[PDB]
């Protein structure tokens, strides 16, 4: 029933951090790995000596950032077989995670991978972490997927990808390196949650009230939608109980199957009913991802409710919606909204700026005003390709330029795509 | 993909298999590559509960192919009177047209399924159409040597 | 990426080298002895990248150099293996330095470059100062860069060359030492900080109202502007944190990869304004051309990358502000084919004197201007032929001439191209 | 599926058939022991007369394809070919009713026709089946024997006369055959032979004994052809006749009297060149290159031993600092190479050669032009003694400039490369081993201009080696980086 997960690049290995810190909260276990107190272990295995280990890789072509994992609270928690590094990080360069550093490494990094592998019995699948612009988060990981899809290729895949954001972004060539793996992981990958880092800021600007927001302050809101997200898979639902099923429920359409991801409420620490947090999922202002749903057909819709809910209180909000709002759908779409429920409260951090709520909700929702997302990234390509610049950085590194052109006319098919559904 | 499943059931006919795909939430419009929903196929091979359920399930009953060929086309051509009757309670074409220029009705009376004959002339089937030759189904009886379908069709 | 190794050759190599080496040092915290007497962590937190005891090696064929250096302030610090140096000097003769003496002693440099790097747990690239116009410093430097180019390709090559002009120097050959010199870092470097003394005698003369500016008045602009580019570098910090990191946010086109350097405020020998500037005002010395080091004037072209790097204790929210207000009201001076191609950093600990400071590191095609300059020159000695025996003597080929002169005009044609392009 | 190809099943037979097939077409010319369907030619013989005629057809194509991957060399057994294979290809495969089974029987006999030296032994072994029940058979096999005739003929034939007369025998039976089409077939065959050597000859010995409406008819088709007695030219060609035409298709002036420059040599030379001043050894080699060695046309072969300098020519090349010491050292080195062809055997070669290698690494025109020229030279005069084995380990070597220059060496001799033999040289005892496991590495270096010279590194091969050899690699290459290898192979020559 196992689940194995993966943490590249330091958006990765920073945000794998802020999740395992919230999966040990939500599940009563302490840093040094005891457990006072199965569906939980989905994630995480046991020790002869009453200890609780996830079931997690983390890589990073430095050392820096895992170093601070290695010693951080929960330095022990972790194997250190699990925690690789390596020394030349990728520069902000696809090529160099994907051909010139990344094939250094990653042996022994699918190697690591098979060890916690053979203590699995019945294993599902991978969940998988990275940024987009990042080199390591981009190139390694999409030789890691390539790779993954031989070693394992009888079973799931799934990403969490950080959507670049001018107002954290680190470099310039941010967009090429988005393109470049979106390219090659498009086959590889079953299903992909995209986080765009400039509504993450917005969000901790408006309801969190930060005038600039630092990573944690990101890491920790994207922790607890993530956490929103596999709770299903930690607790034994109804909905979502395994990683076939977000593919049955979310992903009409192989290529298609990036979900916009809604949740509420998000409670600065300084209650609201059912109804209210429901047309929150619906507000624009709220998505992980910005664009306007109104300007595009729901091939699928989930709700992922957890704390004190009423099954109907729920069914209500439902109908509310669906009479009182215009949610456009596809003919092709049972146009039915899925459901599931989870009684435990969401848990926040000791110290955070989020506040303990008593109910929330996450709304997954395939819709194809995310096709916004991708032409802003196709465009900002467009202008730095037009005059080849920054070009020879790839080429530089084991890369063929034609590979530029055979990822640009793989997303400007994916945009037609979007567009031959939603008309 | 889980759309071409779909039609492999649908042929082949097995019923139970399909409510399994369906329930994968397999495309009941699934195109193959001349253009053929599953409802097509089952309306060829005589699979009734598997018409009954696409239908039921949105099926697109005046779906066309490559050669605009209906479902209805394909069921009065076999002969699956208990099929005919399904699709037209579902709102077929009755005299839809095919590349050939054919109504559902040509194709019962070259086949002589003189029962399905007069299922769709009941729901208003265009006894005077006729193909890119120029015949209508009263003269393919008369071509055919067939004076039961001859009485049939002036009925 | 940790470590860098640092070069200094000719007497301007060493001597702004040296400089920049007592700024530094006193900003980390360290002693002429080598003993550090700091009160921070953010000083011992990136010590290892330019330390150990610098990781400097200190050349020229000019043996005078060696006791120039040592008898300096900071002389005493340097590890005397890491001193290589000729019998005889260049005379700012090119070919001497890059294929006849120069070469002779490229070798024995080479093996202490070795050494230092033997004993690196990852090394980043090479740090090079030098001047163009001279012998030793244009012609062994550009060859030692080669040499290291091909001894060490997994790495950086970072240079701090300073340009020639008749304001400070009103020898004639050094046109073609420097587009000799040129010719060469468009090949073999990937990034290049324009130090131009035209520009640096056009600041103390015309800003700092000195009538005569010495070297160690020009030398004062340079080690401070230095410290600041590299500030990133010796401090922790999210952005442009390695060379390669900068370089791939900085060079879009390989051979374009000269930058325009400028910081503020603009201090003399040890003066104190009274006044501390404020986040605008600092932010209003990007455009402000008397603050750049290369006499350029940006105003006359277009910027295709910019970082910004802000020392001191600030706002970041009115930083932040400031940086993308001036962008947007300037909008028709940063290209538009590259967006986000601004780039700002903070660094809390300032610059000694200053409590605020800003450096302006801009890749701008107005750059082009300044290799106009050296060609006309370079073409009026060239036409006419003048001490063209020298190089050929030391087994120069005339043609060689013509090349660097062809392809440093390719390199302006380049720079011209990009400012007039459209993103339509 | 080896064994599949005799199993039960029909269907399974049917793709060992496809498979074999596709393995003769992609399949490895010089060839694998897998190819064993040769020396067990009953394997095939067995295949032709498949239970099934689908599955009939299926291996009749793939003999058809098998019996032209043989057109390469040495496959003199082909005698024992002809014997086991075409009397079930006549029996069986000419018999079928079947369009396709016919039409490739006919061609697969074709390539055993010309297989053999001339085209009595397969006549004599497809004439008893004119004596067959079946009359489509007979029908059939009369054309097939007519049309090995119109287009190959009657030449290397050892006998021609006891073959005439095996052929003319059972015409007067044919001709009065029952079949319509037995009849009419038969005065094809009856023209072809007058087509060749007629009238006079076939009027007394067959023609005579005819009906007389089927002697007009031949009369009226004699009419009706024209061109010479004998074709001047043959439609078809045996293997060994194109490749005699293929091959016919397709003083020096050395003899002057040889130079001695060992007496030219002056004292102060030994310490010049091994001095600590530049400009001591610049002269000294620069004096014995424009005074000394650029003067002559031909050194002195016998018993001059330079190996002695040679060993100093190359202790500049490699070790000196002075670039244009190195530069005026390597033309001296050439003009060794140059003027005394035939020299440089092991000893002088060797001496110089891992030195030039190592030296490429310089950038500046003028010197990578005087060392590759030098390592030119050694290269023509060394053909592959010592620098193929040399030139790959230094492929390998960590300077990006020595990749790319030692790589477009091994692009300069292969455009130069004529060894004598038909196969079996040097480079195919370590092609696949070595020499491609060597150029991948070029091709898939970090930098574009170190790959974009392995693009032509790889072209230049598959020229000399054959695109299909080589398809193996090719699979495992980026579909991307293919069609760069793909645009030099169609612009380069050897
Ligand atoms: N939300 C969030 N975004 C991050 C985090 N860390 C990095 N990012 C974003 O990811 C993008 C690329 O940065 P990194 O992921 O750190 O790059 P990397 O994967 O480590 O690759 P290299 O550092 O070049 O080896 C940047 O635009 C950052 O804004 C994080 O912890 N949380
Ligand atoms: N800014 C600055 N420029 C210098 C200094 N010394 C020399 N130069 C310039 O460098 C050029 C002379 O080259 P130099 O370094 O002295 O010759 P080298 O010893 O062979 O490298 C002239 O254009 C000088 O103006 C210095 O200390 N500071
Ligand atoms: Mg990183
Ligand atoms: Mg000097």
């Amino acid at each position: 029933r196992e689940c194995i997960s993966i943490h590249v690049g330091q958006a990765g290995v920073q945000i794998g951090n802020a999740c395992w810190e919230l999966y040990c909260l939500e599940h009563g276990i302490q840093p040094d790995g005891q457990m006072p107190s199965d569906s939980f272990n989905t994630f995480f295995s046991e020790t002869g000596a009453g200890k609780h280990v996830p079931r997690a890789v983390f890589v990073d072509l430095e050392p820096t950032v895992i170093d601070e994992v290695r010693t951080g609270t929960y330095r022990q928690l972790f194997h250190p077989e699990q925690l690789i590094t390596g020394k030349e990080d990728a520069a902000n360069n696809y090529a160099r995670g994907h051909y010139t550093i990344g094939k250094e490494i990653i042996d022994l990094v699918l190697d690591r991978i098979r060890k916690l592998a053979d203590q699995c019995t019945g294993l599902q699948g991978f969940s998988v972490f990275h940024s987009f612009g990042g080199g390591t988060g981009s190139g390694f990981t999409s030789l890691l997927m390539e790779r993954l899809s031989v070693d394992y290729g009888k079973k799931s895949k799934l990403e969490f990808s950080i959507y670049p954001a001018p107002q954290v972004s680190t470099a310039v060539v941010e967009p090429y390196n988005s393109i470049l793996t979106t390219h090659t992981t498009l086959e590889h990958s079953d299903c992909a949650f995209m986080v765009d880092n400039e509504a993450i800021y917005d969000i901790c600007r408006r309801n969190l009230d930060i005038e600039r927001p630092t990573y944690t302050n990101l890491n920790r809101l994207i922790g607890q939608i993530v956490s929103s997200i596999t709770a299903s898979l930690r607790f034994d639902g109804a909905l979502n109980v395994d990683l076939t099923e977000f593919q049955t429920n979310l992903v009409p359409y192989p290529r298609a199957h990036f979900p916009l991801a809604t949740y509420a409420p998000v409670i600065s620490a300084e209650q609201l009913s059912v109804a209210e947090i429901t047309n929150a999922c619906f507000e624009p202002a709220n998505q992980m991802v910005k664009c306007d749903p109104r300007h595009g057909k729901y091939m699928a819709c989930c709700l992922l409710y957890r704390g004190d809910v009423v099954p109907k209180d729920v069914n209500a909000a439902i109908a509310t919606i669906k009479t009182k709002r215009t949610i456009q759908f596809v003919d092709w779409c049972p146009t039915g909204f899925k459901v599931g429920i989870n009684y435990e409260p969401p848990t926040v951090v000791p110290g955070g700026d989020l506040a303990k709520v008593q109910r929330a909700v996450c709304m997954l929702s395939n819709t194809t005003a995310i096709a916004e997302a991708w032409a802003r990234l196709d465009h900002k390509f467009d202008l730095m390709y037009a005059k080849r610049a920054f070009v020879h950085w790839y080429v530089g590194e084991g890369m063929e330029e034609g590979e530029f052109s055979e990822a640009r006319e793989d997303m400007a098919a994916l945009e037609k795509d979007y567009e031959e559904v939603g008309v | 993909d889980l759309g071409k499943k779909l039609l492999e059931a649908a042929r082949a006919g097995q019923d139970d298999e399909v409510r399994i795909l369906m329930a994968n939430g397999a495309d009941v419009n699934a195109t193959d590559a001349s253009g053929l929903t599953p409802l097509h196929l089952a309306a060829t091979y005589g699979h009734l509960e598997i018409v009954e359920v696409l239908l039921k399930h949105g099926a697109d009953v005046n779906a066309i192919d490559i050669m605009g060929s209906t479902p209805l086309h394909l069921a009065a051509l076999i002969g699956h009177l208990e099929i005919v009757e399904v699709l037209l309670k579902h709102g077929a074409d009755v005299n839809a047209v095919d590349t050939w220029g054919d109504t559902p009705l040509h194709l019962a009376a070259i086949m002589g399924h003189l029962e399905i004959v007069e299922v769709l002339l009941k729901h208003g089937a265009d006894v005077n159409a006729q193909d890119k030759f120029g015949k209508t189904a009263f003269d393919i009886s008369i071509d055919n040597g067939n004076e039961d379908l001859a009485e049939i069709l002036q009925k | 990426m940790r470590e860098i190794v640092h070069i200094q050759a000719g007497q301007c190599g060493n001597q702004i080298g040296a400089k920049f080496w007592e700024v530094i040092s006193d900003e980390h915290g360290i002693d002429p002895t080598g003993s550090y007497h700091g009160d921070s962590d953010l000083q011992l937190e990136r010590i290892n990248v330019y330390y150990n005891v610098p990781r400097a090696i200190l050349v020229d064929l000019e043996p005078g150099t060696m006791d120039s250096v040592r008898s300096g302030p900071f002389g005493q610090i340097f590890r005397p293996d890491n001193f290589v140096f000729g019998q005889s000097g260049a005379g700012n003769n090119w070919a001497k330095g890059h294929y006849t003496e120069g070469a002779e002693l490229v070798d024995s440099v080479l093996d202490v470059v070795r050494k230092e790097s033997e004993s690196c747990d990852c090394l980043q690239g090479f740090q090079l100062t030098h001047s163009l116009g001279g012998g030793t410093g244009s012609g062994m430097g550009t060859l030692l860069i080669s040499k290291i180019r091909e001894e060490y390709p997994d790495r950086i090559m970072n240079t701090f060359s300073v340009v020639p002009s008749p304001k400070v120097s009103d020898t004639v050959v050094e046109p073609y030492n420097a587009t000799l010199s040129v010719h060469q870092l468009v090949e073999n470097t990937d990034e290049t900080y324009c130090i131009d003394n035209e520009a640096l005698y056009d600041i103390c003369f015309r800003t700092l109202k000195l009538t005569t500016p010495t070297y160690g008045d020009l030398n004062h602009l340079v080690s401070a502007t230095m410290s600041g580019v590299t500030t990133c570098l010796r401090f922790p910090g999210q952005l442009n944190a390695d060379l390669r990191k900068l370089a791939v946010n900085m060079v879009p086109f390989p051979r374009l990869h000269f930058f325009m350097p400028g910081f503020a405020p603009l201090t003399s020998r040890g003066s104190q304004q009274y006044r501390a500037l404020t986040v605008p005002e600092l932010t209003q010395q990007m455009f402000d051309a008397k603050n750049m080091m290369a006499a350029c004037d940006p105003r006359h072209g277009r910027y295709l990358t910019v970082a910004a790097v802000f020392r001191g204790r600030m706002s970041m929210k009115e930083v932040d502000e400031q940086m993308l207000n001036v962008q947007n009201k300037n909008s028709s001076y940063f290209v538009e084919w590259i967006p986000n191609n601004v780039k700002t950093a903070v660094c809390d600990i300032p610059p000694r004197g200053l409590k605020m400071s800003a450096t302006f590191i801009g890749n701008s095609t107005a750059i082009q201007e300044l290799f106009k300059r050296i060609s006309e020159q370079f073409t009026a000695m060239f036409r006419r032929k003048a001490f063209l025996h020298w190089y050929t003597g030391e087994g120069m080929d005339e043609m060689e001439f013509t090349e660097a002169e062809s392809n440093m005009n390719d390199l302006v044609s380049e720079y011209q191209q990009y400012q007039d392009a459209t993103a339509d | 599926l080896e064994q599949r190809a005799s199993h039960k099943v029909w269907k399974a037979r049917l793709n060992a058939y496809q498979e074999l097939n596709n393995l003769f077409t992609k399949s490895s010319v010089i060839p694998n022991d897998v190819a064993n369907y040769w020396l067990d030619p009953e394997l095939f013989a067995s295949y032709i007369v498949d239970s099934n005629v689908v599955a009939q057809e299926n291996a009749i194509i793939a003999l058809h394809t098998l019996l032209e991957y043989i057109s390469q060399v040495p496959n003199v057994s082909t005698s024992k070919l002809r014997l086991q294979w075409i009397p079930p290809l006549v029996e069986k495969g000419l018999s079928s009713s079947r369009a396709a089974t016919k039409a490739k029987a006919t061609d697969c006999i074709m390539l055993l026709t010309q297989s053999d030296t001339s085209i009595q032994q397969t006549v004599n072994l497809m004439l008893p089946s004119l004596s067959n029940k079946l009359p489509r058979l007979v029908s059939s096999c009369v054309k097939c024997l007519a049309t090995i005739i119109e287009e190959f003929g009657f030449i290397n034939v050892s006998d021609i006369n006891i073959l005439l007369s095996e052929i003319l025998e059972p015409l007067p039976k044919l001709s009065s055959h029952a079949d319509r089409n037995v009849r009419s077939e038969t005065m094809n065959l009856i023209l072809q032979i007058y087509k060749w050597f007629g009238k006079e000859l076939l009027q007394e010995l067959l023609l005579e004994k005819l009906k007389p409406i089927q002697q007009r008819d031949l009369s009226r088709m004699f009419e009706k052809y024209e061109g010479t007695i004998p074709p001047k030219q043959q439609p078809r060609l045996f293997q060994w006749q194109k490749e005699q035409e293929q091959e016919q298709e397709q003083d020096p002036f050395e003899l002057l009297p040889p130079s001695v420059i060992l007496d030219k040599f002056p004292a102060d030379f030994q310490t010049r060149i091994s001095s600590t001043k530049w400009k001591d050894r610049v002269e000294a080699l620069e004096e014995i290159h424009n005074n000394v060695l650029k003067p002559v046309k031909k050194l002195a072969h016998k018993n001059q031993d330079y190996s002695d300098y040679l060993r100093v020519l190359a202790n500049v090349i490699q070790k000196d600092a002075n670039v244009q010491a190195v530069t005026i050292a390597a033309n001296s080195v050439q003009l060794l190479c140059n003027s005394l062809r035939s020299n440089f055997t092991r000893s002088y070669g060797a001496i110089v050669l891992v030195p030039l290698l190592e030296r490429t690494k310089e950038k500046k025109p003028s010197v990578n032009e005087a060392i590759c020229s030098a390592l030119d030279a050694v290269a023509t005069y060394c053909g592959f003694d010592d620098c193929l084995e040399e030139t790959l380990n230094y492929m390998k070597h960590k300077t990006p400039q020595v990749r790319i220059e030692c790589t477009k060496f091994l692009t300069r001799m292969l455009q130069g490369w004529k060894s004598d033999g038909p196969l079996q040289n040097q480079l195919l005892f370590k092609l696949l081993p070595e020499v491609t496991t060597a150029v991948l590495k070029i091709v898939n270096d970090t930098q574009p201009t170190t790959r974009n010279t392995g693009f032509e590194c790889f072209a230049t091969l598959m020229k000399l080696v054959g695109e299909r050899e080589l398809a193996d690699p090719l699979e495992k290459l980026d579909n991307l980086k293919k069609k760069k290898i793909y645009e030099y192979y169609e612009k380069v020559e050897v």
